[PDB]
C-alpha cells in the first residue's frame, strides 16, 4: 500500500523516511491500481540491490583472481572485468543469459508461487519470493534461496530486519557497482579511486566483437 | 537580547527588522554562525601565518606522490598554502563540513535533543548532540562530540547562558570584522598594514581550484574587485 | 464581474498605479465574445507572455555565458561562443521543428478539453483560471509527473499565498518581458537601452523567422542510425 512504503524506508532510515522526490509512488505505469506500481517498484528495487552486490563481489573477486578449472587464465588476464566478459564463449554468455532467464520464468510465474503458499507481488505477494524448486520430476539436491538450509529457525522479527538490512546494503551498493564500472569507464569519475583502470567496451552489452551471431550485432557506430 | 550594547541600541539601517519571525531567527543565526566560522578562520590564519606546520605526513598523505604538510605549509598564510592541497583533501574537507552543516539543520535530531523550528530558526546556533538514541545507530558511536568534548560546560545559570551568548555574539561580530581586515590586509588596502602578511590568493573570497569536471573556468581574472 | 476582478488584480499589482488600460483592451469585443471571455484570453496572453519571457530571459543568460549540456546531443553543432540569437542559428533544423512541435502539443494540452475536464475546470474563455496548465491524466499512457508542479513543493500552499504568486508571477513576466526585449533591441538598434551598449553583440537576421537561417540537417544519433 501506500503508508507501508513511508514506514519501510522510515524503518530503513529513521532520521529520512519516505524519500521519493519524483515521487513515483502514484504514477500507474501498468495500469492496474496503485498497489501493483508500489509491488513492482520494491521488487525492482530489491533485484537490483541484490543482482549489483553480487556483481560488486564479483568484480572485487575476479579483477585479481581467477578459477582454476578449465583454462579459465586467458579469458581473466583481458584486463578489466568486463573485458573478460566480453572476451567470453558466445555459448558461455547465452547459457548464462539463459539461465538467468529460467530463474526470473520460474519466480514470475504465478502458480509456481502458489505452490510456495505466497502470490505474484503485483497481486499481493512479498518484493522478491524467489521460491522452492519442486514443481517438476527431476529432484533437485538445492533451491535457490537458503540452499544448505541453516535458516529453517529464524524469527519473524529477525526475518524483517534482515531484509531491511539487504535492502539498504543494495541501495548502497547499486552505487557502489555503478561507481565502478564509471570509473572503468570514464577516468577520473570516482575521485576517490584511481587504481581500476581498462575500457569495458559499451558496459551494457553483453554481445561484442568475438560474438557472432544471426546478425544485428552492428557494433559500429556506438555513442558515449 | 534587545541590546548588548548600552550606547549603541537596536542599529539596522537597511530595516532588516521588524520583518517576519522565521527571517528574524535566520538573521540571527547566520550572524552566530558567520561569526564564529570568523573567529575560527582568524586563528587558524594567524596560526598558518606564524607557522605551526605539523609533524605529519609518514606514508598514506601524500598518495604515491612526494607532498609533505611542510611543503604545504611554506607557501604562505591562507594563501597558495590554502590553494595548494589536493582536490581529494579539499573535497572531503567540504564534505565533512558540509555533512556537520547538514546534521545542525536536520530537524529530527533537533526535535529529538529538545530544539526548535529547523533551519537554524528557534534557538539559533544550538548543534544537535552526535550521541545515544535514534541517531547514528549504524557503528560510529562518536564518543568525542561537537560542542563541550570534553564536558567543560556541563553546569550553567540560564543567565549566564545568556550572558555568554550575548558575548559571543559580540565577539564573533568583532572577529568578522577582524577577519575581514585581515583579508583585506592580505590583499593591500586599508590602515597601514605592515607585518609582512603574505600575498592574497584570489581576491578575498579564493575557492579551491585546479580541479577537474567543472574547475576549468578563467573567468577569474576580472569583474573588477 | 471580470473588469471588477481585473480592478483588484491590478490594485494589489501596484497600488500606485492601480488599473492601467490606456488602449481600452478590456472592453473591446474580439471576437464578439462578451466581456468575461475577452478578459480571460487578455489575462493568459499576459501570463502566458511573462513566463515565456522569464524563461528567454534565463535563457538568453544561459546561452551567452556559454552553458552546454552535455555530449552527443545537438550542443555539439553550436560553437563555443556565437551570443544567444545564434545558437537558434546552428542546431539542425530539425531540432527546432521538435522542439516547436513539443510547445504546440503543450499549448494544445493546455486547451484540450479533455485534459481540462480531467482536473475539473474549464476553459479560461468559459470561465476558467487564466494562465492554468492542466495536469496529465488524460493522455493514454500515465505521465510520471505533470508540468506546473513536477515536485510536490506545493499544494500545501495557502490560496492567499496563490494568489500573492499569481501577482509576483504576472509583475515579473512582465519586467521580463522589458528586459528580453531590451537584449533584443540592442542586438538590432545600438545604444537603444544605455546600460546594454557594447555588451550585446549586433545581429543581421531576422528574429520573427523561426527558420530563415536553417540549421543543418546533421543526423546526430548513433546505435541503430538506419535513416541515414
Ligand atoms: C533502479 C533501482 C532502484 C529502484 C527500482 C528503486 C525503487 C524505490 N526506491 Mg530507491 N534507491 C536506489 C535504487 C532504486 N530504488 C538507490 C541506488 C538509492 C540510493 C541513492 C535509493 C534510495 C532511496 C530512498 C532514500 C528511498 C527510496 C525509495 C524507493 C521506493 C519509492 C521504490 C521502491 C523510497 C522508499 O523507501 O519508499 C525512499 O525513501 N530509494
Ligand atoms: C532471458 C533473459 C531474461 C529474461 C526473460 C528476464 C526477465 C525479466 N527480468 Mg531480468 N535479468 C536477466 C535476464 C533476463 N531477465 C539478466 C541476465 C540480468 C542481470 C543479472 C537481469 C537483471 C534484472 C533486474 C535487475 C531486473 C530484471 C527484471 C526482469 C522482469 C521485467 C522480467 C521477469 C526486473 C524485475 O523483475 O522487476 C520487478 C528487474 O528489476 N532483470
Ligand atoms: C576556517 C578554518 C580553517 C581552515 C579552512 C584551515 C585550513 C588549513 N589548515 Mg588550519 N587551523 C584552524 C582553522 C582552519 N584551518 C584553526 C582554528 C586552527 C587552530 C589554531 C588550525 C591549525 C592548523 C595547524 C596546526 C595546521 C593547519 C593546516 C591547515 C591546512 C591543511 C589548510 C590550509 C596545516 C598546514 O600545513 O597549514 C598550511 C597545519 O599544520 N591548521
Ligand atoms: C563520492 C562521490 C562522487 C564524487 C565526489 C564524484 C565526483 C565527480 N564525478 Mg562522479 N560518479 C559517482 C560518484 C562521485 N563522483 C558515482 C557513484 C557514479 C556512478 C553513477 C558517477 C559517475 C560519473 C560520470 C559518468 C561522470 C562523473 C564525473 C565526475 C566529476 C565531475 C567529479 C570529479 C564526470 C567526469 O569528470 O568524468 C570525466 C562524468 O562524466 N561521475
Ligand atoms: C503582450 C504582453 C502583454 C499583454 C497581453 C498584457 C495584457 C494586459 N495588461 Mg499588461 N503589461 C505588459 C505586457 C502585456 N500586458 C508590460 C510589458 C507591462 C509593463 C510596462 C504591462 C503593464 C501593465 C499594467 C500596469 C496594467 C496592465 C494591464 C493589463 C490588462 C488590461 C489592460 C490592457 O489594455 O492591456 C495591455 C495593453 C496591451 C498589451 C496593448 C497591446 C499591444 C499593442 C497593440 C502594441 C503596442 C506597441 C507599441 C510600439 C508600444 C509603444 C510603447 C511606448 C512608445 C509607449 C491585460 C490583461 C492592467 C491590469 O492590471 O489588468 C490585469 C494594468 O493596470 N499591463
Ligand atoms: C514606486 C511605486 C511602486 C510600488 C508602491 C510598488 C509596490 C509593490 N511592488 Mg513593485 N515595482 C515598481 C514600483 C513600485 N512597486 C517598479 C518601478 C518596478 C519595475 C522595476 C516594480 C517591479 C516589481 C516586481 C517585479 C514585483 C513588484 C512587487 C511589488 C509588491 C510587493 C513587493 C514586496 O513586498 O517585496 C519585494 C521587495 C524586494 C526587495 C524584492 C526582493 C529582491 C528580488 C527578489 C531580487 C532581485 C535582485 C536583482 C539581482 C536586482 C537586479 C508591492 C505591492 C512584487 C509583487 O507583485 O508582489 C505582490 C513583484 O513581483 N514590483
Ligand atoms: C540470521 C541469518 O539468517 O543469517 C544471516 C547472515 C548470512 C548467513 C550472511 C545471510 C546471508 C547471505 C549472504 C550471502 C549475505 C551476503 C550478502 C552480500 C554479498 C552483501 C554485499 C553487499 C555489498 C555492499 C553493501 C557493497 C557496497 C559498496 C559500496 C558502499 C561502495 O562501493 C561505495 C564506494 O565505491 C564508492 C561509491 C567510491 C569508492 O571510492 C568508495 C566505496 C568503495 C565506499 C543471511 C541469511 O542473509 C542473514
Ligand atoms: C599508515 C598510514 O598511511 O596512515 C595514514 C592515516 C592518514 C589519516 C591518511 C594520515 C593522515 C593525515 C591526517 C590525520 C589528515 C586529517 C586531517 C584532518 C582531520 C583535518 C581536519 C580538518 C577540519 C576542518 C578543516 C574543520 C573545519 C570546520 C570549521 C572551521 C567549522 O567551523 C565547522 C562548523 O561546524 C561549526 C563548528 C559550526 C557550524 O554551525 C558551521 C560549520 C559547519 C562551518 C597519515 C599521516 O598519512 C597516516
Ligand atoms: C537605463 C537602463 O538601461 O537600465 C536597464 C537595466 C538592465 C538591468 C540592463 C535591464 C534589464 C533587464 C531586466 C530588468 C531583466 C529582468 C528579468 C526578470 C524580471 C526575470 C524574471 C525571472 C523570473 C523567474 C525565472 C521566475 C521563476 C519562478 C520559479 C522558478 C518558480 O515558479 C518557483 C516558485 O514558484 C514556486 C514553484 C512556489 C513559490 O512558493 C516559490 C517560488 C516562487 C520559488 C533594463 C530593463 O534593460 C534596464
Ligand atoms: C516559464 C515558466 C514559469 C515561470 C517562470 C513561472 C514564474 C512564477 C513565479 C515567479 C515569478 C511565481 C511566484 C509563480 C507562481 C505561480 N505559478 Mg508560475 N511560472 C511558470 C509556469 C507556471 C505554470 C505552467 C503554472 C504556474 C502556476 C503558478 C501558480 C499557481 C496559482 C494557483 O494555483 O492559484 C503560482 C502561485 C499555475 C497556475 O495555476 O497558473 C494560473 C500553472 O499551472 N506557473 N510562477
Ligand atoms: C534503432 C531501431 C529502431 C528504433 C528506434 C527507436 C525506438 C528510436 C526511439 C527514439 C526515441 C524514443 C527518442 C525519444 C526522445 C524523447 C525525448 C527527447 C523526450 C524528452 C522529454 C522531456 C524533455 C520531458 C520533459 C518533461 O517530462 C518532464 C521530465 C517532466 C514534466 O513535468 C514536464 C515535461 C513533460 C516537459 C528502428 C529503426 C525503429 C527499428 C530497429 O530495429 C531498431
Amino acid at each position: 500500500a501506500m503508508s507501508a512504503l513511508p514506514e519501510l524506508s522510515k524503518k530503513l532510515n529513521p532520521v529520512l523516511g519516505y524519500w521519493d522526490p519524483l515521487n513515483l509512488a502514484e504514477l500507474n505505469f501498468w495500469g492496474a491500481g496503485d498497489d501493483a506500481t508500489v509491488g513492482f517498484l520494491r521488487h525492482a528495487e530489491i533485484k537490483h540491490g541484490r543482482v549489483a552486490m553480487a556483481a560488486f563481489v564479483g568484480y572485487c573477486v575476479q579483477s585479481n583472481v581467477h578459477f582454476p578449472w578449465a583454462p579459465f587464465n586467458s579469458i581473466p588476464t583481458n584486463i578489466a572485468p568486463a573485458e573478460q566478459w566480453a572476451q567470453l564463449p558466445e555459448a558461455a554468455k547465452w547459457q548464462i543469459i539463459l539461465f538467468v532467464g529460467f530463474l526470473e520464468v520460474y519466480s514470475e510465474h504465478s502458480f509456481i508461487l502458489e505452490k510456495y503458499g505466497q502470490k505474484h507481488y503485483m497481486k499481493g505477494g512479498k518484493p522478491g519470493f524467489f521460491p522452492d524448486f519442486d514443481t517438476m520430476v527431476h529432484p533437485v539436491p538445492l533451491n535457490l534461496w537458503d540452499p544448505l538450509k541453516a535458516y529453517k529457525g529464524a524469527s519473524a522479527e529477525r526475518k524483517a530486519d534482515g531484509l531491511l538490512k539487504e535492502v539498504n546494503n543494495g541501495r548502497l551498493a547499486m552505487i557502489g557497482i555503478m561507481g565502478f564500472c564509471a570509473e572503468a569507464r570514464v577516468p577520473g569519475a570516482v575521485p576517490a579511486l584511481s587504481n581500476i583502470a581498462h575500457y569495458a567496451g559499451d558496459p551494457m552489452a553483453p554481445f561484442a566483437a568475438n560474438f557472432h551471431l544471426p546478425g544485428f550485432a552492428s557494433x559500429x557506430x556506438x555513442x558515449x | 537580547a534587545k541590546k548588548l550594547n548600552p550606547t549603541v541600541g537596536l542599529w539596522d539601517p537597511l530595516g532588516i527588522a521588524e520583518t517576519s519571525p522565521e527571517t528574524i531567527g535566520w538573521f540571527r543565526h547566520a550572524e552566530i554562525k558567520h561569526g564564529r566560522v570568523a573567529m575560527a578562520a582568524f586563528v587558524g590564519y594567524c596560526v598558518q601565518s606564524n607557522g605551526i606546520h605539523f609533524p605529519w605526513n609518514i606514508q598514506g598523505w601524500q598518495g604515491t606522490p612526494v607532498v609533505s604538510f611542510a611543503d604545504i605549509a611554506a607557501a604562505g598564510g591562507p594563501a597558495d598554502q590554502w590553494d595548494a592541497l589536493s582536490t581529494p583533501a579539499k573535497l572531503q574537507i567540504l564534505g565533512v563540513i558540509g555533512f556537520l552543516e547538514m546534521w545542525s539543520e536536520t530537524s529530527v535530531v533537533l526535535k529529538a535533543d529538545g530544539q526548535e523550528h529547523y533551519v537554524r530558526g528557534g534557538k539559533p546556533g544550538y548543534f544537535p548532540k552526535l550521541s545515544r538514541s535514534d541517531e547514528m545507530a549504524f557503528p560510529h558511536p562518536v564518543p568525542l562530540n561537537l560542542w563541550d568534548p570534553f564536558g567543560f560546560t556541563s553546569k550553567m545559570t540560564p543567565e549566564r547562558k545568556e550572558k555568554a551568548l550575548l558575548a559571543e555574539v559580540n565577539n564573533g561580530r568583532l572577529a568578522m570584522i577582524g577577519i575581514f581586515g585581515m583579508i583585506s590586509a592580505s590583499k593591500g588596502l586599508q590602515v597601514p598594514g605592515l607585518d609582512t602578511v603574505g600575498i592574497k590568493p584570489y581576491a578575498g573570497e579564493v575557492m579551491a581550484p585546479f580541479a577537474a569536471g567543472d574547475a576549468s573556468l578563467p573567468f577569474v581574472s576580472g569583474m573588477l574587485e | 464581474s471580470a473588469k471588477a476582478d481585473l480592478e483588484a488584480f491590478a490594485k494589489e499589482c501596484n497600488p500606485v498605479v492601480g488599473y492601467w488600460d490606456p488602449l481600452g483592451l478590456a472592453d473591446l469585443p474580439l471576437w464578439g465574445q462578451d466581456q468575461d471571455a475577452v478578459i480571460g484570453w487578455l489575462r493568459h496572453s499576459e501570463i502566458k507572455h511573462g513566463r515565456i519571457a522569464m524563461a528567454g530571459f534565463v535563457g538568453y543568460i544561459a546561452h551567452a555565458n556559454g552553458f552546454r549540456f552535455g555530449g552527443i546531443g545537438p550542443q555539439n553543432v553550436v560553437p563555443e561562443g556565437a551570443s544567444a540569437p545564434e545558437v537558434w542559428d546552428s542546431i539542425p533544423f530539425l531540432a527546432k521543428l521538435q522542439i516547436i512541435g513539443a510547445i504546440g502539443v503543450l499549448e494544445h494540452i493546455s486547451e484540450d478539453k479533455n485534459f481540462l475536464a480531467a482536473d475539473g475546470m474549464k476553459h479560461y474563455m468559459r470561465g476558467g483560471k487564466p494562465g492554468y496548465f492542466p495536469t496529465f491524466s488524460a493522455n493514454v499512457h500515465p505521465m510520471p509527473l505533470n508540468l506546473f508542479d513536477p515536485f510536490k513543493w506545493s499544494k500545501n500552499a495557502s490560496p492567499e499565498k496563490k494568489a500573492k504568486g499569481l501577482v509576483t508571477e504576472t509583475n515579473n513576466g512582465r519586467l521580463a518581458m522589458l528586459g528580453l526585449f531590451g537584449f533584443l533591441s540592442e542586438s538590432k538598434i545600438p545604444g537603444s537601452v544605455p546600460a546594454l551598449s557594447g555588451i550585446i553583440p549586433s545581429y543581421d537576421g531576422d528574429y520573427m523567422q523561426p527558420f530563415l537561417p536553417t540549421g543543418p540537417d546533421t543526423s546526430l544519433w548513433t546505435i541503430g542510425n538506419l535513416w541515414a
